[PDB]
């Protein structure tokens, strides 16, 4: 049966090349499938071309778009560099007053709204400013409140950067990010203001995470058609909202409240193997192989694919079909 | 027969008019980008869909015209050789030549062939064959058809070897 | 919009410096003794995303390019009906398909998008 | 003649002997009376009412951070020069102190900023959608699963040129797929 | 009441419920009502006046059912204890080990928040025949066994293992194998040389039973 299964699987693989590029007819669907996808499945590659992750929401929130968008905001990775239309490095020699009328209005707001400790620390504010003209649309897209998210986490992280910030009602969202340093700094250090502050400003934009989970570049809304038993007993079509990402981090997405943690799936079976087990990895691998074979319309009986999958995952782990997987086995030397 | 030719040409003309109207709408910044997909992609998608539906409808008209004593129709009905696509191409119209899933891209700078003008997006300039194998192909659509065929030739010639390795 | 300033002595760009006892900004050349008084607290600027309207690019003698199309639209200034038209010559991915017209006689630039 | 304020109007601000409350009352009274012609007594009564509401809805000794945040929100709304009408209303009493206690930041904005906010929200909700792969509609092929002829197609020269084109038909009603060659 | 307080409280309650489910699945005796304890009662009991979660009062001892004792005569009582410190020190680990040893418990569950010092985990295998197992808090929020792709596993006794091995006429090195670090193996607490049965659905026969050995 082994050679029968191998011949059955690999005969349609020869003809699969022709119709692999039908998905090439959709430019916005640049997802690996066909010969390269089968190659990557067989090699058990640890770096897929296009990893992905599909999240199904809770039964209550499935039919409404609003909770879905809240979850989508709560999953996607948000960083400061993405939310500043002008995070401009400016000279801020005397933060007490400025020439620009727009920031002048914001000046007196906090200058009458700062505590005594801030009054003492007035001199700590850098002779340069991260002057943040922040885009309204990007800030409101992630449901990001100006004050709490802008300052709580940022000052909590290292007590490194203080801010004079306005309420969202101003026509131009201007934040003044002024880093905080002790006055005990050395004279040679204190002379090189620009040298410290450009570096810390870059480390500030790049390395501060306002909200979200790492490695997930995009999250996107989609509508699908489930089939459910109606109360009278027959099967009816029912729509639902799901979230498809671009990038996989399954250990942290799984615990986010507001989703269904028992119907999550990804096309990277190594992660499923690491998180859920080896039988789960076997099922996911079977789904991947069946999908790549059947996306061309060809039909291959279940026993052949079941045998290949069982062989590939019988040693307790994923054994690739290469020399590293089979030629390092315990079989005979001449074999 | 002649009347079937008349409806064929009329369908082709109406598809061309729809494409021209979408182009006019997009050139005035009035067109709306589709869901999660750029404006240029939206324009290209509309054009491709219109042209494909035109070809299919013309093919179905030409197929419905045919009598029962037609030999090609008899072979197709029996199930031995051919399909309605072959009838459509030999009789109605060939259609839209593509390369790598997209229309014929700009090989030169801002055009596709020295006989056109810069920034041309009309269907006949981007690889659309409105003729048939019975009528005859004009040189430009002949060239685009040649590229379309070359793609599949390459496909076979190499993926033979790759599939062989996988099979072994 | 920060502008580079060159020293009047050796054409080198001027570096900023502070004056603590008067609390004023100056530009000094690290090679010579030239010092000049700063006129604004704006010395450097770092924008992130460019909200630039698309530009037709070089326009000089564009009417002699014979591979450029034509149109019969009427000039808004000199009332001429012959002109050249082309798409935006900046090659960003997301640029819209908004035309640009250069008049044949008065060399006036306009667009097909008449947004008020 | 002179900018009306606590010092100019000669109104004592130390009634509850609390430093933070004293200074916040002084600041809000000054900013309210600076540009208002309304008599100062009712202004002081309104200030007392709003500060009492602030204290009763949130203790400063336990929620000083939230107290400061709420004070900053209200104070910034008051100083906001884009919408002066609000300093009329609080002077007129049109806006109740409880409403200011409970209201969010958005509603205190003027009408144009409100409208811009809903427009931005709608645009974002539209921009969070995925690519819809709408396929060509036709009514010739019969599906094998639900037998609804609303089956989309796609045809191409993919098989070896020794053989004719290959078509793939997908039912848009049930999800069935098949191939013809 | 900052949002982080109730967020952490909810995640901790989730982890507590998951740990109770795991202890029930290991063959012990846990009521269904105790598993389905609503978060209001949890807040009422295991929170102070300031809402701080009092983890130290959550430690509890569980005993096996009649059925588990009948199937596994060697099975004994278990103890579970939480740690309040962000990082577990050497002294805390030593105190927990001494407490387990003086209680004469065969196994224990030690749930830590963020990290454990290497010197602390130096003492893990030093108390035979007792077994000490650690579970990071961030990995117990969601129950793994409740997924759709995870079939149902069962543990086999010595007699059942011998009967299967005889009936199929096999040597234990020819069965399919399952690792130790496999998440379901940690969930069930399988040691070296134990056989786990799997029940699965199948397009061809409906139900199918497989077997694996822990290596």
């Amino acid at each position: 049966v082994g050679v029968l299964a191998a011949q059955s699987i690999g005969e349609p693989a020869t003809q699969m090349t022709l119709n692999t590029f039908h998905f090439a007819g959709v430019a916005s669907k640049k997802v690996t499938s066909g010969v390269p996808r089968l190659k990557e499945i067989l090699n058990v590659a640890k770096n897929m071309k296009t990893p992905s992750l599909t999240v199904y929401l809770e039964p209550g929130h499935a039919a409404d778009q609003e909770q879905a968008k809240l979850i989508r905001s709560a999953i996607e990775h948000t960083t400061l560099k993405s939310v500043t239309i002008a995070s401009e490095i400016y000279y801020d020699p005397d933060p007490r007053s400025t020439v620009i009328p727009e920031d002048e209005e914001i000046i007196q707001l906090h200058f009458s709204l700062l505590d005594e400790e801030a009054e003492q620390s007035f001199d700590q504010q850098s002779p340069w400013l991260l002057r943040l003209e922040l885009d309204r649309a990007a800030m409101n897209d992630k449901d990001l409140t100006m004050g709490q998210v802008g300052e709580r986490i940022k000052q909590t992280f290292k007590n490194d950067l203080f801010v004079i910030w306005s309420e969202d009602n101003d026509e131009k969202l201007i934040i003044r990010c002024r880093v905080v340093r002790p006055k005990s700094l050395d004279a040679e250090t204190e002379a090189e203001e620009d040298h410290m502050l450009k570096k810390i400003e870059n480390t500030m934009l790049e390395n501060i995470t306002l909200r979200g989970v790492e490695n997930i570049e995009r999250v996107v809304m989609m509508k699908y058609d489930r089939k459910v038993p109606s109360p009278t007993g027959e099967y009816v079509k029912e729509p639902e909202w799901v979230l498809e990402t671009d990038g996989v981090n399954l250990s942290e997405v799984m615990t986010v409240p507001g989703i269904d943690p028992t119907r999550i799936y990804t096309n990277s079976f190594i992660d499923i193997m690491e998180v859920l087990g080896i039988e789960a990895g076997r099922a996911a691998l079977y789904k991947e192989v069946y999908n790549v074979i059947a996306s061309d319309g060809s039909y291959v009986n279940y026993r052949h694919m079941a045998l290949l999958v069982d062989v590939m995952t019988t040693q307790g782990g994923l054994t690739s079909v290469t020399r590293h997987g089979f030629n390092r086995s315990n079989t005979g030397a001449l074999m | 027969d002649g009347p079937t030719m008349r409806e064929i040409t009329e369908t082709i003309a109406e598809a061309k008019k729809k494409v021209l109207d979408v182009t006019k709408e997009a050139q005035a910044n009035l067109l709306t980008a589709k869901h999660g997909m750029t404006l240029r992609e939206s324009f290209e998608d509309n054009v491709v869909r219109f042209l494909n539906e035109a070809r299919d409808k013309a093919g179905r008209l030409a197929e419905v015209n045919l009598k029962d004593l037609n030999n090609v129709k008899q072979m197709v009905m029996a199930g031995s050789k051919g399909s309605f696509i072959n009838i459509a191409q030999m009789s109605a119209c060939v259609g839209q030549q593509s390369v790598e899933g997209k229309r014929i891209a700009f090989g030169f700078v801002d055009r596709t062939l020295p006989h056109f003008s810069k920034d041309d997006y009309s269907p006949e300039s981007k690889g659309f064959v409105e003729n048939s194998y019975l009528r005859g192909l004009t040189p430009q659509e002949f060239f685009f058809h040649a590229m379309g065929g070359r793609e599949g030739l390459i496909d076979t010639a190499v993926k033979t070897a790759e599939t062989g390795y996988i099979q072994r | 919009m920060t502008t580079f300033r060159f020293c009047r002595d050796c054409n080198n760009m001027l570096y900023p410096r502070e004056d603590k006892e008067n609390n004023r900004l100056l530009f000094e050349c690290r090679t010579c003794s030239y010092v000049e008084e700063a006129g604004s607290p704006l010395v450097y600027r770092h924008e992130l995303i460019t909200n630039i309207g698309e530009t037709a690019g070089v326009v000089q003698d564009i009417g002699s390019d014979p591979t450029l199309p034509r149109s019969d639209r009427e000039c808004p200034k000199c009332h001429s009906r012959e002109n050249v038209f082309f798409q935006s010559q900046q090659r960003r991915k997301d640029t819209s398909m908004v035309l640009f017209f250069v008049c044949l006689s008065c060399s006036h630039i306009f667009t097909s998008d008449q947004k008020n | 003649t002179k900018p009306r304020n606590s010092k100019n109007d000669g109104v004592d601000t130390a009634i509850y002997h609390h430093k933070l409350r004293d200074q916040v009352l002084k600041a809000l009274y000054d900013v309210l009376a600076k540009e208002s012609e309304h008599p100062p007594q009712s202004i002081l009564h309104t200030a007392k009412a709003i500060e009492s509401e602030m204290n009763k809805v949130n203790n400063c000794d336990t929620n000083e951070a939230a107290y400061k945040a709420r004070y900053r929100i209200i104070y910034s709304n008051v100083i906001s020069k884009n919408n002066p009408d609000l300093k009329h209303k609080i002077a007129n009493g049109d806006i109740t102190p409880e409403f200011l206690a409970t209201c969010d930041a958005k509603d205190l904005a003027p009408a144009p900023l409100k409208q811009k906010i809903e427009e931005i929200a709608k645009q974002n909700l539209y921009n969070a959608q995925g690519a819809t792969i709408e396929r060509s509609v036709t009514d010739r092929f019969t599906c094998g699963k639900c037998k609804e002829k609303k089956v989309s197609y796609y045809q191409l020269q993919t098989r070896s040129a020794d053989e004719p084109l290959t078509t793939f038909c997908t039912c848009e009603a049930c999800g069935n797929r098949w191939k013809f060659s | 009441m900052d949002q982080e307080n109730e967020r952490n409280i909810s995640r901790l309650w989730r982890a507590f419920r998951t740990v109770k489910e795991m202890v029930k699945d290991r063959g012990y005796f846990i009521t269904q009502e105790e598993v389905e304890l609503p978060l209001e009662d949890f807040k009422a009991k295991y929170c102070d006046s300031m809402g701080r979660p009092q983890r130290k009062m959550m430690s509890f001892q569980a005993n096996p059912t009649e059925e588990s004792i009948s199937k596994f005569p060697d099975m004994g009582s278990l103890w579970v204890e939480f740690c309040d410190e962000p990082s577990v020190g050497v002294k805390t680990m030593k105190t927990f080990v001494i407490h387990i040893q003086e209680k004469n418990f065969q196994t224990g569950i030690f749930v830590y928040q963020n990290n454990i010092t290497p010197s602390a985990m130096k003492l893990v295998p030093s108390i035979p025949p007792a077994t000490i197992e650690t579970f990071n808090e961030a990995a117990l929020v969601v129950n793994i066994t409740h997924h759709e792709l995870v079939p149902k596993h069962i543990r086999l006794s010595s007699d059942e293992k011998r009967e299967l091995l005889k009936r199929y006429r096999l040597k234990e090195s020819q069965l399919p194998r399952i690792q130790r670090a496999d998440p379901v193996a940690l969930y069930l607490g399988l040691k070296r040389g134990e056989v786990v049965k799997i029940i699965r659905k199948s397009e061809t026969s409906g139900r199918y039973a497989s077997y694996r050995i822990c290596m």
